[PDB]
């Protein structure tokens, strides 16, 4: 139970400061079109479309690049690095700035922005200029499919394709029997078509999202739902780059459901075999879900997963509320007891009436989803 | 390969629409039927239907409505295609010339728009002011029917109701008014809107009704005097008008979901209603104004009706998608109202699986009570008129016992050491005696000869008989009383063989005079004059050669050694289209046909054919003014000639040992046929056509495999059973409940799965094996495995429970069919669904959930896992060639694996993800893979650096216009290979490969033909064939439309020259030169011979 904690607070990024100027214009690039988009040099995160990305920029070349970007289409490219050291990436996502604020107190220029993932892309080439890179990219289309039955549908049964509203196990049995009746004209049964049906897959995923978030407010479009779920899954970079490569919402949903069912243990990535937390401890302290991107005082982005309980961690430092991503909580660095890797932080309530009194915020880059004793399945 | 030719072997047979009206003339009542891409036009007559015109369209017909604008003498036809091509058509006839003219056309797709859940709806108002189209949610498209609107320009009117189920224009309104059922958060409701012609907007309608039945789905607009609308749901039928409201919920419709209707009379007093299961009802509007009540009567059972149309005389056309279409008669005082079937129209669809027998196509067709096997073969049928039980016939001869009649009246039959005579008087056959003929010797030949005489050649002698006084007048015997071994005769000559020796006799008045004698084993003889024949065909035992001797000298003009140990059985000299030939059948079923000169006597060109495994007997017969040859064997064949080239057509009959033409008063221009037990009198069909045998199963066939060693088919089937109160019970008897023997593995509907064993000759259900409760049989193979000589039926299953989305259990069951029963030899539990299986180099390859597994069959008769490949996709489709394996999922993810014998595992070679619905896949060759994908397309991908080697390249895209369920390699009759496909609409097609040079010529030829072929609705061929989805369109590539190429043969000579004018013909040397019309005619005629021909629709 969350008591005396506004779950709308984490997504507002109040730690970034006073009110920011908002931008409502929307730039979308044509499918398969080639575009040249700037890359922010220190950004290392793998962005999902629809996902918010908070940033704090201190270098004058980053500051001038974002100032110039605001004047134009306000879009930059976020590369999904295969090798972060060699700065090589084959795919990425565009990010559109929707909020901006410039600080010049004491003569120190800082730019704070909030951007949102928009379109997926393949990297055609990477060229470095002022220090800012420009990526030549090819926009990857979102593959929208009709129902599996739309081609095989008998015209006499078209009039039966709208069912009475859902009030139930029996409702879903009736839904399958009616929606996939024309499976009898094909090589496959109705239960096989259900495994590729967007509504059915989203309902199966919603059962597991209820276990994470007890308090629906979820997208109805499978595209938006599949992206909202993708940004919540605490998976390693290899799995996430595979998930970003998926162009269909049906394949994206199938893949997310398979990970949710299989990967129930979260281990230290450096260690590989040290268990930190389990799927059962995941909860949503933010209305966006159990995991979201937050920016630290130095501009580094951490996708932080909130869990009720974590094990095998050691606590270094003294609790601090400075720049806390969860207002009302103090953070303390948590290291893996075996390898000393920084896994995240323990958050402790500063007021006795708050619930939970404590939780852990674990960084996605430090975790390894594990199938207790990972083939991405489309 | 990279260049493919696709052609229709069988046009779509399923009916998606049917309408009546006055289209061909104001005085004719027409029946118009839509069969996907085809439109059939019939004239309704007292007898039934008269086919007058059939056309193809470059589109899938989605809307088909007849209407009559003011000023028009007869109805016009509106068609909308699935690609939004709209058109108004007019039937034009001048004498025997029939053209469908396009009055107006245009594409009505909107740039943006969400295609509606209940599909395309096209309706026309009673006054013909507009066409109303519901294509997308939130919009109602109006096409004004003004004379000048030849481009079908339209405007959209916003519909606040985004979920419309059905809509109609009402009758008896002052302005065009729509009535529709819609669903929203508050339930399901009915509403009306008037169309303001001036404003081009909706105005408030005259009435509405909120909260109608939760399952209200059909709107029917009732004509004047009453007007209003009838709304049909799951349990109720309601009537509505401005104030009036009637509701009925009769028990007779409790088990029905009514999905089609048709109005019987112009005033709307009666409607026909069809449910999803074949029940046909009459809905009656009772008057007392005024409309007082509604009443429903159950008429009986028809095929599951997609559409219905009342014709006249109590006759209804039932258009079916799942079974045969029909003509039924509503007979519905003494009895209740009921229907009787009058006529059945073949529907092969849906074709869910198929297999090829020999080197016939056998499909799993229909669904539910319409489920069947269809056995398809091309050939010449015989209409049988009579049958006589007379076993052991060794020969047949027609005879005219009356010299003053030109017609046969006698059939002479030989038996081992015996001869019998049958007289014919109309259709009355009566055994008699023939004075002059002996009954105690086997006859080798008999018939009418010169000088009004008859001849009978037996083993003992040659007997000449007079016609008026029936008596023996002259008899020839061997000088040492030896037996005749071979016999040949014509009107005036007799050439008999006595072992190695030969004797030539001539027929004179009351005399048989021996002219020549020569020792040679002798096997066969022939003296057909091409009326005295100067040559003599002969067959020998020692040299195994066919020689053409001279007459009466017996000098060898030619000697053609056939080779081998099989002795020749039959020889014949015959002429086809003024060209002379010499046919020679051997003892193994081989036919060596050679050209012959009547003056020189030599073999011009030598060719060999295979006409069966049994020895062949040749017999001349006349069709029209020409001459044909009947070849008797296990596969009877009719040899004929088209363009001075021999053509060998199959006869649609089992073993025929002997035949003779028979031209009698009762059987004119007929034939007599004999097998080991029966004499049949029949008439040969004028031309070749597809012969289809239907094997009703009354349940759904799903998969089929042919097991040649067992002479049977294995068929996976399912039947629906219902939860009975005295606890499931079947709804009707079906193949799985009516088998000769049966075995088992151990009000809601349940599916019961079965393996049927069906006899390949009688089609009897020899055995039915029932699978476990909740067990779904998915895949089936018939094969031998490992070193085991037995052939098995192998079935892959899944355990299906409503509460579990993903299959976690299933098995592979190995069955053997021996004696009359099916025995379970072995089973293997798997932890998932066995979606597919293939026999793979003596091992069993299976796809279980997302894995591909290889099993070895051991001497202990068990399946043992060798290796397992985990894929990141469901291994739904499985095809193999050599050590290569093609894996596919429902979303067009394609994977190529190779089995590595030295590693005992699989290696992934290539892959491609391009999300789209994929319905079937096939391997064309080592590098090319063919698939069927949304919407109604075909694609070809090819395997081409590690990244480059693992990349499948798109090389072919084509909008087929059909939904493919099955591909199979097979020959039924630049080009190379043969891949057949079966579809939902019952269409059957062929894909074959072309070289790049042939592809370039035919592609160029398509572009040129498209400028001369008149397109119904003026749809461009390129637009029709463009790869299509709701969101995208791409030009077709790597595919030639064989149907378009063949149409070149039906255009005028000047248009053929125009098409070939800039074609560069390549005659195999690279030295290209201008193509002629005659060059392309022979190329296209050769292309037509690769598949079954299409029947002519009209007389
Ligand atoms: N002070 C400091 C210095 C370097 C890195 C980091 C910090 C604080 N921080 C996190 C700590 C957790 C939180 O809620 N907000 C943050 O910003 C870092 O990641
Ligand atoms: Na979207
Ligand atoms: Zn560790």
């Amino acid at each position: 139970n969350i008591i005396n904690f506004d779950t709308s607070l984490p997504t507002s990024h109040t730690y970034l400061g006073a009110d920011m100027e908002e931008f409502h214009g929307r730039t979308l690039h044509d499918d398969d079109s080639c575009q040249v988009i700037p890359v922010l040099p220190q950004v290392m995160m793998i962005l999902i479309p629809g996902q918010t990305l908070p940033l704090q920029l201190f270098h004058p070349q980053e500051v001038s690049m974002v100032r110039n970007l605001i004047q134009k289409d306000r879009t930059f490219a976020v590369l999904a690095y295969s090798n972060v050291q060699e700065r090589e990436a084959q795919f990425g996502t565009t990010a559109e700035i929707y909020a901006y604020r410039e600080e010049q107190d004491f003569g120190i220029e800082i730019v704070k922005v909030k951007a949102i993932g928009r379109q997926r892309f393949k990297v055609l080439e990477l060229r470095t200029q002022d220090g800012i890179q420009q990526a030549k990219v090819q926009i990857l289309p979102e593959c929208v499919l009709p129902s599996t039955m739309s081609a095989v549908q008998l015209e006499s049964l078209n009039k039966c394709q709208i069912f009475p509203s859902k009030p139930s196990y029996k409702w879903w049995q009736k839904y399958q029997k009616r929606k996939f009746h024309c499976a009898n004209l094909t090589s496959w049964p109705r239960w096989l078509y259900s495994l590729y049906d967007a509504e059915t897959l989203m309902d199966r995923i919603k059962k597991q999202l209820r276990e994470w978030d007890e308090n629906d407010s979820l997208p109805s479009n499978p595209i938006d739902f599949s992206y909202r779920v993708a940004a919540c899954l605490p998976i390693d970079d290899v799995l996430r780059i595979q998930l970003l490569k998926i162009g269909s919402a049906i394949q994206r949903l199938r893949c997310e459901l398979d990970i949710m069912n299989k990967c129930t243990s979260l281990c230290c990535k450096q260690c590989q075999e040290t268990e930190i937390t389990t799927k059962n401890e995941i909860f949503s302290l933010s209305l966006c879900g159990p995991m979201a991107a937050y920016v630290n005082p130095h501009g580094y982005v951490h996708e932080t997963l909130t869990v009720y309980k974590a094990c095998n961690l050691n606590l270094i430092g003294r609790p601090s509320t400075e720049h806390s991503w969860f207002p009302g909580y103090a953070w303390t660095v948590a290291q893996c007891k075996i390898c000393a890797s920084h896994i995240g932080w323990k958050f402790t309530a500063t007021k006795k009436d708050m619930s939970p009194q404590k939780f852990w915020g674990l960084t996605r880059s430090a975790l390894l989803p594990t199938i207790p004793d990972v083939i991405l399945c489309l | 390969m990279s260049y493919n030719y696709v052609v229709t072997a069988q046009k779509p047979t399923a009916v998606n629409g049917c309408v009546t009206g006055h289209f061909t003339s104001a005085e004719d009542l027409n029946l118009l039927i839509a069969k996907n891409t085809r439109l059939e036009i019939y004239v309704v007559t007292a007898e039934g239907l008269r086919p007058v015109k059939e056309v193809g369209m470059y589109g899938k017909i989605a809307v088909m409505e007849l209407f009559r604008p003011k000023g028009e003498s007869k109805d016009l036809l509106f068609i909308l295609t699935a690609k939004y091509n709209a058109c108004i058509l007019e039937y034009k006839q001048s004498g025997e010339s029939i053209d469908i003219i396009t009055r107006a056309h245009g594409n009505v797709q909107d740039r943006i728009g969400r295609p509606s859940e209940t599909g395309i709806i096209g309706i026309i108002d009673p006054e013909c002011r507009m066409i109303g189209l519901r294509l997308y949610d939130g919009l109602f498209k109006v096409i004004p029917l003004d004379r000048d609107n030849k481009e079908l320009k339209a405007f959209n009117i916003r519909l606040e109701e985004l979920h419309v189920i059905d809509v109609k224009f009402l009758y008896g309104c002052q302005a065009p008014t729509i009535c529709f059922v819609y669903q929203d958060p508050q339930g399901r409701h009915v509403k009306t809107y008037e169309v303001s012609l001036r404003e081009k907007e909706f105005n408030k309608g005259p009435w509405k009704q909120e909260n109608v039945e939760a399952e209200a789905s059909m709107v029917i607009a009732v004509p004047e005097p009453f007007g209003g609308a009838i709304i049909i749901g799951q349990e109720s039928i309601t009537y509505h008008n401005g104030d009036k409201y009637l509701a009925i919920a009769p028990p007779i419709i409790k088990q029905s979901t009514i999905v089609c209707h048709n109005r019987v009379d112009p005033n709307g007093s009666r409607y026909l209603l069809g449910d999803m299961e074949g029940r046909l009802f009459m809905l009656l509007l009772e008057k007392e104004v005024t409309l007082k009540d509604l009443r429903v009567e159950l008429l009986g059972e028809t095929s599951i009706a997609e559409c219905l149309t009342y014709l006249d005389n109590g006759v209804v056309f039932v258009g079916s998608r799942l079974g045969d279409s029909q003509l039924v008669k509503l007979n519905v005082n003494e009895q209740g109202s009921y229907v009787v079937a009058m006529e059945t129209f073949t529907n092969l669809g849906p074709i869910v699986d198929m297999c090829v027998v020999d080197l016939q196509l056998v499909t799993c067709s229909g669904a539910f009570k319409e489920g069947s096997l269809r056995i398809i073969r091309n050939g010449i049928g015989i209409h049988e008129h009579a049958s006589i039980d007379l076993p052991g016939i060794k020969g047949l001869w027609p005879l005219r016992s009356d010299p003053n009649r030109e017609t046969d009246d006698t059939l002479v039959l030989s038996f081992v050491g015996q001869t019998r005579v049958l007289m014919l008087n109309g259709e009355e056959v009566e055994e008699t005696e023939l004075m002059g003929f002996v009954d105690d010797q086997q006859t080798f030949f008999c018939g009418n000869v010169a000088h009004q005489q008859l001849i009978q050649i037996t083993s003992a002698s040659v007997r000449l008989v007079s016609q008026e006084p029936k008596a023996l007048v002259s008899e020839w015997k061997e000088p040492q009383a030896k037996n005749i071994s071979v016999a040949s005769c014509n009107s005036s000559q007799v050439v008999v063989a006595v072992g190695r020796a030969l004797y030539y006799l001539q027929i004179h008045p009351q005399e048989l005079r021996q002219i020549s004698h020569t020792e040679m084993e002798v096997a066969c003889l022939d003296i057909t004059p091409l009326g005295l024949s100067p040559l003599c065909a002969i067959g020998l035992w020692t040299d195994i050669s066919a020689r053409i001797l001279k007459l009466p000298s017996f000098e060898l003009l030619h000697k053609e050694m056939l080779g081998g140990e099989i002795i020749p059985r039959s020889i014949l000299m015959t002429t086809f289209e003024s060209s002379h030939y010499l046919l020679c059948a051997l003892g193994d079923g081989a036919l060596f046909y050679f050209g012959l000169n009547i003056e020189t006597g030599l073999l011009s060109d030598r060719k060999k054919v295979t006409l069966g495994t049994q020895p062949t007997v040749l017999r001349t017969f006349r069709s029209l003014s020409t001459t044909n040859v009947f070849a008797c064997s296990d596969r009877p064949t009719v040899i004929y000639s088209s363009n001075h080239k021999l053509v060998f057509s199959n006869v649609n009959l089992k073993e025929v040992n002997y035949m003779c033409p028979l031209n009698s008063d009762g059987y004119p221009d007929s034939l007599a046929l004999a097998n080991n037990s029966t004499l049949t009198i029949g008439t040969i069909d004028e031309i070749q056509k597809l012969h289809i045998r239907t094997v009703p199963l009354y349940e759904s066939p799903r998969k089929i495999c042919y097991q040649e060693v067992s002479q049977c088919f294995g068929v996976l089937s399912s039947r629906i059973e219902v939860q009975d109160t005295s606890g499931t019970t079947a709804l009707r008897p079906s193949a799985s409940t009516q088998a000769l023997s049966s075995s088992v593995s151990s009000g809601e509907e349940v599916e019961v799965h079965n393996l049927l064993i069906i006899d390949q000759h009688t089609f009897e259900v020899l055995h039915a094996h029932q699978f476990l409760q909740n067990e779904y049989a998915l895949s089936l193979v018939s094969c031998k495995l490992g070193k085991d000589p037995n052939t098995y039926f192998i079935v892959g299953t899944a355990m299906v429970y409503p509460e579990e989305a993903e299959p976690k259990q299933g098995r592979i069951v190995v069955f053997q069919y021996s004696d009359g029963k099916l025995q379970t030899v072995a089973e293997k539990e798997v932890k998932g669904a066995v979606y597919s299986m293939v026999e793979f180099n003596g091992k069993l390859l299976a796809s279980i959930n997302s894995t591909v597994r290889l099993y070895e069959w051991t001497t202990e008769k068990e399946l043992r896992t060798e290796c397992n490949h985990y894929n990141n996709i469901m291994a739904l489709y499985l095809k193999t060639k050599g050590d290569f394996i093609l894996v596919g999922d429902l979303m067009r993810s394609v994977l190529l694996l190779a089995y590595k014998p030295m590693e005992g595992n699989f290696e992934e070679i290539a892959r491609d993800f391009n999300p789209n619905w994929m319905s079937a896949v096939e391997i064309l060759d080592d590098d090319n893979f063919l698939g069927a994908e949304n919407a109604f397309n075909l694609f070809v991908c090819q395997k081409d650096t590690d990244e480059e080697r693992q990349h499948l390249q798109e090389v072919g895209l084509f909008h087929l216009g059909e939904f493919v369920n099955v591909f199979c390699h097979g020959s039924l009759v630049p080009t190379q290979g043969s891949v057949l496909f079966g579809t939902v609409n019952g269409m059957i097609g062929l894909v074959t490969s072309l070289s790049e040079s042939w592809y370039n010529l035919l592609l160029d030829m398509q572009n040129r033909l498209n400028k001369v072929i008149k397109s119904v609705g003026k749809i461009e061929h390129s637009f029709w064939r463009s790869f299509h989805t709701e969101r995208k369109t791409e030009p077709a590539t790597g595919f030639i439309d064989g149907d378009l190429i063949e149409s070149f043969l039906d255009i005028s000579r000047p248009k053929m020259q125009e098409v070939v004018a800039n074609l560069q013909y390549d005659d195999g040397s690279g030295m290209k030169r201008e193509a002629t019309a005659d060059d392309l005619i022979k190329v296209v005629e050769e292309l037509t011979r690769i598949h079954w021909s299409h029947p002519q629709f009209e007389k």
